């Protein structure tokens, strides 16, 4: 809930569960991976993209 | 039972009153059935008896 309500952002969304019910979900050793790329290659950045 | 009626879902947040815009999407999504894909994602024909 902390994540849309202050301000959007240019795409959110999950894989294999629903990203509205990441409360119920209990998860372990979350890695967290960052960095920055062109607008223009998003589209790359996808699970089964090149 | 069979549901007909289509209506933009809504997720969490961001009302949004038949715009489909941020957080709504339409309910429905399309196929890419071809020959040419793989042998699992083929279409196949289903005739259930009752």
């Amino acid at each position: 809930s902390v994540l849309y309500n202050s301000a959007s952002f240019s795409t959110f969304k999950c894989y294999g569960v629903s990203p509205t019910k990441l409360n119920d979900l209990c998860f372990t050793n979350v890695y967290a991976d960052s960095f920055v790329i062109r607008g223009d290659e998003v589209r790359q950045i996808a699970p089964g993209q090149t | 039972e069979r549901d007909i009626s289509t209506e933009i879902y809504q997720a969490g947040s961001t009302p949004c009153n038949g715009v489909e815009g941020f957080n709504c999407y339409f309910p429905l999504q399309s196929y890419g059935f071809q020959p040419t894909n793989g042998v699992g994602y083929q279409p196949y024909r289903v005739v259930v008896l009752s």
